[PDB]
């Protein structure tokens, strides 16, 4: 269950300073869950 | 000496492995948009020798992901599959003329 | 230079093809089939044994003769060849040798001369 | 020794017929662990194979007809 | 096998269908300030998710809102307004959900030529050794 | 020994399910328009165990728009195309097996 | 048992917008 | 796709989901 | 599932 | 039977049905013929034996 | 380890002869 | 260029000294 | 070998796309004063390179910045301002941008024109005498 | 004689010169941006000689700096020739295979 | 030898507006 | 046409005097 997750297109592409994603959902890019 | 190893040579072997090549290439595009996901690619030498005599690696990207970690090249992908397809083509024809051959052989015909 | 597998194929697919020559000038069969032709003219029947069982009974007393020589065949040459110890030139020389000997063994001297 | 050459090349033979007619019945249930090359590669042998079975035979056969039709 | 590609891309299809879904909702509600479940709508996206661990295909695990304060605007006098005399209104940017539309559309359609291109793949693989 | 349920294997039953498989199919993306309709779909380790010893609805992955209607059509395309692949794969295997059985009873 | 209704643009529409005439709007259900 | 035995729903679409 | 995840059910 | 029924316009007869029955005819009746090919030819080479 | 179907037709076709 | 360590993220930060 | 043509194509077209993404952080940043490390943007140009010495791939060796001095403003009551009221900006020039942007557009559609043709010669020759 | 020399002509070595011409000129039009490159060509006579050479283009209109002398248009049109031309020895030299088998299998 | 510069806009200038940097305008001679 | 040696650069002086 090694997955990597997170919202596609525009709103993962902005910088983090941006702070749209959810901080939930932008933790599961690394691996997590 | 008569046997189908010594016979179809390494062709046997290159079929399934550009056929996983494929794959490897298929699911980087399909996942060009999937952030967090890694490019990843099979290497051939390796792959065919494991398969003569009885694990894919990372493609480095050449320019930064934009913030999703996504390091997928949907621009080179596309020309990967391009090729290993012609050269799956390709081997498909050598091996195929390895049965033909031994079949008119033995037929005489 | 072993040859390539299609014409080792293509070359014993001949053999085949020259399998009777084989058996009617290089083997035991001919003396077989005269002998008993000249025993069937010896007494009064013409024809009684037929000619299929003069040859049926030849092709057996021909087997058990050469078996001999086809053991030594297959154990001087199709084995290493089946286990890649010899070529396919090496295994023909090594498959003619018994065969050679066994000719060899039941000539005449002034027939060779 | 003649007797188990003969089986062997015949055993050979059937295990190549079996092999493809599993890949085969294996691809066409649907098994997502076949590849379609492996069964192609696996019927081309077994045809390969029944070829040489064929002729081999015919040429013994057209061989034993050759002697037992000689005028004695 | 390649009719696991038949599996990766075309979940891919029904994937980035989603995420166009997701934006024609978006589009459609930049300036609706009620709503049937008496929550204000916000900027909806889906997420993509890969199970690796050879095909790895891509599933659509759920869709999300987004974490952008809603827009405030000065509407004393309308029915919904509060104290301060605001009004909140769905925080969904024009710029983005156009990128996400052209990106989508292309998604999909790059998906359909790798599709097509592997069943060519398969029929030649039945053409070997005749 | 020697019979067609033993020489031609499941090839002689997969053929025919897989043409039932196309008409589902094909039923599906006619009536994609229709509202009320449910796509339905084919079970094909079922019916080819039905065959051999001898019509569920699709989950929609959307709510549809109104109209009643669950076919999704880019997943039929995609499943017919993948459909029509393995029945000339099922035809290819089945007629192998007629070829390869005339060539044992004739000999060449 | 016909499922039945207007295909298309009047079907796709929430049912408060109501340009479906109500025996037509039956007939989906599954019962004609 | 997930076939199941039994017939889906129709989605339903309120403009106020209390009435429904 | 996804913690944020949207329910497709009436609230 | 399925040929007639198929070519006379039924619509509950498949082609696939028709085609595995005429080639599963068509290896039965050259299997009968080989047979009987080899069974007249056994017959003819033991009538022509001198006794 | 049975012979296939190809192969029992092939012997028995021999025997015939 | 085939490397065995997945590659990592970029960054972004609105500070250099803050990463 | 035709298989030498999609190199020095791929790695053409991964030339232009990379001048495009210069193109694009150029156009982004014509006007931005600060940065997350303490110097003014410059204007960005990847180096392209040929090994020449067949095909020869073009090669990006490295991104150049323009030495052309920064775009000083009299701005005396911004924050940054320096003893004489001067804040330093970034040295684009929007017109040499929009030209970079058409030549790399235009320079990376030709390469798929020619891997495209070349495809078709390789397919040619596998039916040959076949 | 009766050797794959005089059966094949020269169309066996045509298709090699056509694939090498078709590498010149994809090195052309992708190093067309790249300064200090100059346009290379390829002479047809020359590998004609070596079967029984990669020169300079001289240019049409002066650089603008770049001292690259690559013409997209030149390019274009020589690559299409090229590829025609190409496919044309395939056929050549493919037939003359198909006339071989033919005349030693009779059928 | 290798040569390379920037391509584009900067360079299709005369030498006179100094956008290209003076040792990339080096290299497009030729280096080894 | 063709030729065996690189062709010269083009030259952009602000002054022909100074080539």
């Amino acid at each position: 269950g090694n997955m990597v997750a997170g919202i596609p297109g525009a709103l993962s592409n902005q910088p983090p300073a941006d702070a749209s994603i959810p901080q939930d959902v932008a933790q599961m890019k690394d691996g997590s869950v | 000496a008569i046997s189908f190893d010594n016979a179809l040579g390494i062709h046997q072997h290159t079929v399934g492995v550009r056929e996983r090549n494929a794959e490897v290439i298929s699911t980087n595009i399909a996942q060009a948009n999937t952030p967090g996901y890694k490019a990843r690619g099979l290497d051939f030498a390796k792959e065919l020798q494991a398969a003569t005599s009885g694990d894919k690696l990372y493609r480095l990207p050449t320019q930064p992901d934009t913030g999703d970690g996504n390091t997928v090249d949907l621009d080179l992908e596309r020309n990967l599959f391009m090729q290993n397809q012609i050269r799956h083509q390709a081997s498909l024809d050598f091996l195929g003329s390895k049965f033909k051959n031994l079949t008119k052989a033995i037929k005489g015909e | 230079e072993d040859y390539s597998v299609t014409l080792q194929i293509l070359a014993l697919m001949t053999m085949l093809g020259f399998l009777p020559a084989m058996v009617i000038l290089m083997t035991s069969f001919t003396r077989i089939v005269v002998v008993m032709s000249i025993l069937r003219q010896a007494m009064g029947l013409q024809q009684t044994p037929s000619n299929q069982v003069i040859i049926g009974i030849a092709l057996f007393l021909t087997f058990f003769v050469m078996s001999p020589v086809l053991n030594e065949i297959n154990d001087k040459a199709v084995q290493p060849y089946l286990n890649e110890q010899v070529t396919a030139r090496e295994a023909f020389d090594a498959a003619q040798a018994p065969m050679k000997a066994f000719m060899l063994k039941q000539t005449r001297i002034k027939d060779l001369e | 020794d003649f007797n188990d050459l003969l089986t062997k090349a015949i055993n050979n033979v059937n295990t190549l017929q079996k092999a493809s007619g599993d890949l085969q019945t294996r691809f066409d249930r649907g098994d997502a662990d076949v590849s379609l090359s492996d069964v192609m590669i696996a019927r081309n042998k077994s045809s390969v194979a029944f070829d040489a079975t064929v002729q081999i035979r015919n040429k013994l056969v057209e061989a034993y007809k050759d002697l037992m039709n000689m005028p004695v | 096998s390649l009719f696991n590609v038949f599996n990766v891309t075309g979940s891919a299809m029904s994937a980035e269908s989603v995420r166009l879904n997701t934006t024609s909702s978006n589009l459609a509600n930049a300036d609706s300030v009620s709503s049937s479940a008496k929550d204000t709508y916000k900027a909806r996206h889906a997420v993509f998710g890969a199970e690796l661990s050879d095909t790895v295909p891509v599933k659509v695990m759920g869709i999300v809102e987004s974490d952008k304060p809603l827009s405030a605007e000065y509407n004393p006098d309308h029915p919904l307004a509060n104290e301060e005399g605001y009004i909140y209104k769905p925080n969904v940017n024009v710029m983005e959900e156009m990128a996400n539309m052209i990106s989508a559309s292309r998604a999909y359609q790059t998906n359909v030529q790798v599709a097509d291109s592997s069943k060519q793949m398969l029929l030649r693989t039945l053409q070997m050794g005749q």
